[PDB]
RNA sequence: GGCCGCAAGGUUAAAACUCAAAUGAAUUGACGGGGGCCCGCACAAGCGGUGGAGCAUGUGGUUUAAUUCGAUGCAACGCGAAGAACCUUACCUGGUCUUGACAUCCACGGAAGUUUUCAGAGAUGAGAAUGUGCCUUCGGGAACCGUGAGACAGGUGCUGCAUGGCUGUCGUCAGCUCGUGUUGUGAAAUGUUGGGUUAAGUCCCGCAACGAGCGCAACCCUUAUCCUUUGUUGCCAGCGGUCCGGCCGGGAACUCAAAGGAGACUGCCAGUGAUAAACUGGAGGAAGGUGGGGAUGACGUCAAGUCAUCAUGGCCCUUACGACCAGGGCUACACACGUGCUACAAUGGCGCAUACAAAGAGAAGCGACCUCGCGAGAGCAAGCGGACCUCAUAAAGUGCGUCGUAGUCCGGAUUGGAGUCUGCAACUCGACUCCAUGAAGUCGGAAUCGCUAGUAAUCGUGGAUCAGAAUGCCACGGUGAAUACGU
């Protein structure tokens, strides 16, 4: 049947959002949207690229854009001139100042978005292809992670109908909430149709960017302090 | 003029499908004239076609049984079902729509 | 979704604004409660009639990004199924799946 | 199926009669959730009874109660090409529940100026029993008499299970010993 | 839950907003700031006015 | 054709023609009105609703200038298109434009823009007044407007059997699968079946099977017993003013808010059993067996749904399958259905007195006191961005009077008149209020559906969507059952 995005469930318990700004109802939405406009307006400059992914913040009274590259020398450019052009492209679109951001991707075939995409680019494209997926899986295993699945669809092999193939190595739990992970799903166009790719990577039992709860309050809290009791 | 379908209701299944035309008499000595609709994009890829090949087949059907003169024929509407219909089906359908419809309607 | 319906709505916003928005302040006191009457008749009430559309009735809005109508939220200005897409992903800050 | 099993469910006693059977009588009179109304009907209903029979509310009340509820009822199920309603003992509490449900059923008949008057009613009825339900249930008794019959099936239940044996139903399967 | 049709199913989502009074009733050169930050940020949010 | 017999009948025994196989056996999948066995509100044991009446509402039918569809037993019909006077809009009539409402390259003429009159349904067209900006080398350039060509834009336009992404549903069902070894010429078997046990390929035991991964299950949210820090937009035990609001001096025992911590493991005791796992019984505990509820949907599928989120190939018009505007239509009408509402009353209605909630929205918005009116509502206006306010005496329930089955003291469809509201505008065709009028309906066929307890039954409240506008949808709290033998 159908499944949840691993991740999306997760957000706020194990995984950060994605964008990170405040907003709300009178400005929420919008924002959301600017985002949507950044994404489409910046990402066509990025895509040419080794950027996997972007995250938007927002600080502040600006916009933002953190970019994950992968690579970063290809988006920074000669003496930083680009990152200045990137951003000027932010911004633009957006109504505020914006800033770029850097990020580094990572072990690039670890990811997923960048691994995927690497196989979506080969299928666009197309080349003998197949483979790729095998690989990627090998890779990722490899660079890091405890398992990876890949799946490729749309249709495959040029076709009249639909289709789909997959590979996977290590591992990959599904219901485990938890942790973390990762994930992913990206598409795409070719002269026969849309082509689609999924990737799922299990990192093991490791903690995410957050988590969920904060550390214990009771150490802390302690009863020995003076207060109070409001109220004054 | 109209319409004809081959649809059935008693078995599980319906065997659908169907076409509607305008067949109208013309001035004497005008001969045989053609219009579609639905062949702009919907009837269509070889189906425009087919219905015209269906009329040419229909020249070996009728009430007396043979040739058309005229008259103008217009393919106003219809509906195929994708997993059973083909150019075709139309098509075989279209000279049955033309014969029935001519019988209804009188020659 | 069509570019004509998108759009429209941005035209509408927008036209509205010149008219509605400024207006509305007049409607309400020139007809409704309020008004004299000289007002309302209409007219003076044609100020409302000539622009419409620019009216809030409509202006609405809706989506947004997809444009879509009669299927959007809104608090986000977005379709929904596009809200959801998103959420999976985390493109809206603080927005998650859910459970209770 | 189931497995596992679970039954009736516990209820508090209920505040006038100190009894869980009273509640239960409130609920089986209740509609929906209006327990306040239902209590007001049951105490009105018994105060009318109750004036109805005896000189008090509780002496009934057991006459109904007795009824109206039974001791036997029927079970459906199934036997060959057909289904039968075969007699069984009610369950001690259930029954009750039977029942409490018949005295409310029913009631409800019914008509009505107040419930409740209906109570109740029928208590007066039931209870004397003679009330509708008392006729209800008599039915049950029935029907079940009916059914008397038979239940067992069938050959297979009557069966294929030889034990003590007089049975040859249900138990594995038994020869000699060791 | 579907892009098209459905009965049943659906789906369900949430957002979430923490709020909070922090608590502070008076400004100081180090709490101004922080206030600056808070705000600079983003993920937070800050209002200061007494009202 | 010959032969045997009294004879039916027996026996010996072809061909032309025609199909592309027919046939033995075993394995996998799937099925049984074959055997064994387990479970689910599956059925019983029950409770209550549904079918008949009138209406709400979607689909089909009939009709029309038009009535935009798709979906269609499960896998469709209050679904997607959560609120169609207009807009939205698909459709019709009439007006009207063709590089275009939207969009990119390039050139030519004008700053963008503002103000204003008139014809016309308006689109649209023509006239009149007015600004001269921005960057700058002051040459020139950019923005924005207008004009013009090769391209090209545009298309809610087809194709869901071209395809991605997304989703229904079996169904939270207990299954799915790989590596190596062994076994079979093979499909495939073994493991994944057996024994005990479970909600379960759950847990344990054991064998040419073994090793390993995913699903089941935890995590993570929610609900509530307890421990602890804190105190306004919250609270109030002992102290105090207030003719009784924590309003305020005062206070932190307590509620609550929401942050951190504790607890459940058949752990412990007794019994059963393979001294296993597990189960039954009991204590302890706030709770006893993931305490309860949710998220969660493996593998695989209907040659399932999606051109109507979005994406995008194919096909096609641009002499338009484009686009602007006024009006119409989407809402028509002796029909039928799916799903919803409401009544027939009396453990009900009506008039008066009267008690105890949760949740949620509000910066061209929400809103008390106060004022006006019979009233919708309007005026006036504190407060607030909500732990600070309003809906709000929530209603059912409780107290008192009254009705007697009368089509009513019930129901109040229909229908006349008048008032209020948003909006360009309530004619077809919206919502609210007042007066008057008035019908079916007496608890409803062949039949049928939800639910195992804070559940069903039953009473009220709020929100999204939303100029305005639900009896649907999503969430909320109140009162609160019956019965569970049997399989």
């Amino acid at each position: 049947g159908q499944k949840v995005h691993p991740n999306g469930i997760r957000l706020g318990i194990v995984k950060p959002w994605n964008s990170t700004w405040f907003a709300n109802t009178k400005e929420f939405a919008d924002n959301l949207d600017s985002d949507f406009k950044v994404r489409q307006y910046l990402t066509k400059e990025l895509a040419k690229a080794s950027v996997s992914r972007i995250v938007i913040e927002r600080p502040a009274k600006s916009i933002r854009v953190t970019i994950h590259t992968a690579r970063p020398g290809i988006v920074i450019g000669k003496k930083g001139e680009d990152v200045e052009k990137l951003r000027k492209v932010v911004a633009d679109i957006a109504g505020v100042p914006a800033q770029i951001n850097i990020a580094e991707v990572r072990k690039p075939e670890l990811d997923a978005k960048l691994v995927a995409d690497s196989i979506t680019s080969q299928l666009e494209r197309r080349v003998m292809f197949r483979r790729a997926m095998k690989r990627a899986v090998q890779n990722a295993m490899r660079l890091g992670a405890k398992g990876i699945k890949v799946e490729v669809s749309g249709r495959l092999g040029g076709a009249e109908i639909a289709r789909t193939e997959w590979y996977r190595e290590g591992r990959v739990p599904l219901h485990t909430l938890r942790a973390d992970i990762d994930y992913n799903t990206s598409e795409a166009h070719t002269t026969y149709g849309v082509i689609g790719v999924k990737v799922w990577i299990f990192k093991g039992e490791i903690l995410g960017g957050m988590a969920a709860v904060e550390q214990p309050e009771k150490p802390a809290a302690q009863p020995k302090k003076q207060q109070r009791k409001g109220r004054k | 003029k109209a319409e004809y379908t081959i649809h059935i209701e008693v078995p599980p299944n319906p065997f659908w499908a169907s076409v509607g035309l305008s067949i109208e008499p013309l001035p004497i000595g005008s001969g045989v004239q053609y219009e579609s609709r639905v062949s702009l994009g919907y009837l269509n890829q070889s189906f425009q076609n087919a219905v015209m090949e269906g009329v040419l087949y229909g020249c070996e059907q009728g009430l007396y049984g043979w040739k058309v003169t005229d008259c103008k024929i217009c393919f106003e509407y219809g509906l195929y079902y994708s997993p059973v219909s083909t150019p075709a089906d139309f098509r075989l359908l279209s000279p049955i729509v033309l014969e029935q419809a001519l019988k209804k309607a009188g020659t | 979704a069509k570019q004509s319906m998108k759009a429209r709505e941005v035209k509408r916003v927008a036209l509205a604004d010149k008219y509605f928005a400024k207006r509305a302040e007049l409607k309400a006191i020139i007809s409704d409660v309020n008004a004299s009457d000289e007002d309302r008749w209409n007219a003076v009430l044609k100020l409302q009639t000539l622009p419409r559309d620019s009216s809030p009735s409509r202006q609405r809005n809706r989506c947004r990004q997809t444009g879509r109508p009669h299927g959007f939220l809104r608090k986000f200005g977005l379709s929904r199924i596009k809200v959801r897409e998103a959420a999976m992903r985390g493109e809206i800050p603080g927005l998650k799946k859910a459970s209770w | 199926p189931r497995r596992r099993v679970i039954g009736q469910r516990k209820i508090l006693p209920d505040p006038k009669f100190g009894s869980e059977l009273l509640a239960k009588f409130v609920n089986i009179l209740m509609v929906d959730g209006k327990k306040s109304t239902a209590e007001s009907i049951v105490y009105s209903a018994l105060e009318t009874l109750a004036q109805r029979s005896g000189k008090s509310e509780l002496e009934a009340f057991e006459v109904a109660l007795e009824n109206v509820r039974p001791t036997v009822e029927v079970k459906s199920r199934r036997v060959g090409g057909s289904t039968y309603q075969v007699p069984v003992e009610v369950r001690p509490v259930r029954r009750n529940a039977l029942a409490m449900r018949w005295i409310v059923e029913a009631a409800r008949k019914r008509g009505d100026k107040s419930m409740a008057l209906r109570l109740a009613n029928e208590l007066s009825d039931a209870a004397e029993n003679k009330g509708t339900a008392v006729k209800k249930r008599e039915d049950v008794h029935r029907m079940a008499e009916a059914n008397k019959a038979f239940a067992h099936y069938r050959w297979l239940s009557l069966r294929s299970f030889s034990h003590q044996a007089g049975a040859s139903s249900k138990q594995p399967a038994l020869g000699y010993l060791n | 839950i579907s892009p098209h049709v459905n009965k049943d199913a659906r789906d369900q989502y949430e957002i979430r907003t923490h709020l909070r009074l922090v608590d502070i009733v008076e400004p100081t050169e180090k709490t101004v700031d922080a206030l600056m930050r808070l705000d600079l940020a983003a993920g937070v949010d800050v209002q200061i006015s007494l009202g």
